[PDB]
């Protein structure tokens, strides 16, 4: 198991290797879509 | 009496030394035994799938709880799961690397889409077996889930609840923002939010017979509607049937969401308040209790 991928690209688990941007989804921000 | 056999299965996995799997577990077999009722002819078949260290675990947790106190016959089978990967992966290989984390075809994820080839992995005198998480809590007599296979209607394979998070609003996000009228990842009454793998019907003649089921598993098929769906997950069987569940409804009986009530909150807190309650809404007097994601259930 992974952690689900907070942002709404790439890849289903966090930290996707083969991404780079993170579309956080509404009122959200931060590299993992923390604030 | 001609003896009528009752079909469950249960993954039991590297239980040894996780003592909350262990827990989950003894709530989930005692409440099922509890208030189980057969009548005297009949056989409730427990089928495990386990590496001999959880076969050993689970069978000193069995002995613990059987015989049941209504006294009906109760038989316990074990599956090794190095066995059924081998089965499983011709078949499911190339589903996985749209289904499991993250990337891409390995061994130890094929498990999990164990359910999408059961009819081709158990006996075929097994004509329908349900398959159970180990973190739920049975509130009613397991005997009265069965006659939901009488409510399939013609051309359905698999009985199965509602995602009640919207993992799948989420997972959909593309194909929804390319396609503003979709129902896709919506959620209920109107809308497809998608299915929780929980509590499973499976109908293994009825997958066994449907000639559209049997092309849903071909890898060409599935590569087809990942593409269309632009579809990744992580959560194996229960994505694949979610996939197939929006472009081909007809084979899901949908199951009451009191049959598998997900207490599962992870995503209200990561982007989807205003929407979650929609979602997560179930009412009714509840059946099965799912603690999905480590969620205590209630007592
Ligand atoms: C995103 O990652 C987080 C953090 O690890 C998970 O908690 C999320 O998974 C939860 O929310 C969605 C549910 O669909 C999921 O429960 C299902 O997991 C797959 C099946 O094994 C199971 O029967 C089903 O309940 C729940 O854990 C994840 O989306
Ligand atoms: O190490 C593990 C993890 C999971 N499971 C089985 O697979 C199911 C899925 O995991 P769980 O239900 O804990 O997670 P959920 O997906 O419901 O959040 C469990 O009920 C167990 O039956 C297992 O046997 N060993
Ligand atoms: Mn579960």
């Amino acid at each position: 198991q992974c952690e689900s991928n907070p942002c709404l690209n790439g890849g289903s688990c966090k930290d996707d290797i083969n991404s780079y941007e993170c579309w956080c989804p509404f009122g959200f921000e931060g590299k993992n879509c923390e604030l | 009496v001609v003896p009528v056999d009752y079909h469950l299965l249960m993954m039991f996995t590297k239980a040894e030394h996780n003592a909350p799997l262990q827990a989950k577990a003894r709530v989930a077999l005692s409440s099922l035994l509890r208030l189980a009722k057969f009548e005297a002819h009949e056989v409730l078949n427990l089928h495990f799938v386990s590496e001999e260290a959880s076969r050993e675990v689970a069978k000193a947790l069995l002995r613990e709880l059987l015989p049941p106190a209504a006294g009906f016959k109760c038989k316990v089978i074990f599956h090794d799961v190095a066995v059924l990967t081998d089965k499983l992966f011709p078949v499911v290989e190339a589903m996985q690397k749209y289904f499991s984390a993250g990337s891409g075809t390995y061994y130890s994820d094929s498990i999990f889409f164990l359910s999408v080839a059961m009819h081709q992995i158990m006996p075929k005198e097994i004509p329908r077996i349900i398959q159970l998480d180990l973190d739920l809590k049975y509130k009613t007599n397991i005997r009265e889930l069965f006659e939901e296979f009488d409510n399939f209607l013609p051309g359905a394979v698999i009985g199965i609840a509602r995602e009640m998070q919207p993992v799948y609003r989420h997972t959909f996000w593309q194909f929804r923002h390319e396609n503003p009228k979709t129902r896709v990842g919506d959620p209920p009454p109107e809308g497809l939010p998608g299915f929780n793998s929980g509590v499973m019907l499976l109908n293994l003649e009825a997958m066994r017979q449907s000639p559209l089921y049997s092309h849903l598993l071909e890898p060409s098929w599935v590569q087809q509607l990942a593409d269309k769906y632009h579809f990744r997950g992580h959560l194996g069987d229960q994505d694949f049937f979610t996939m197939i569940g929006m472009e081909h409804p007809e084979l899901f009986h949908v199951l009451d969401c009191t049959w598998n009530r997900q207490l599962c909150t992870w995503w209200r807190d990561h982007g989807y308040s205003d929407v979650f309650q929609a979602y997560f809404r179930c009412e009714g007097h509840v059946k099965i209790y799912h603690g999905n994601c480590n969620t205590p259930i209630p007592e």
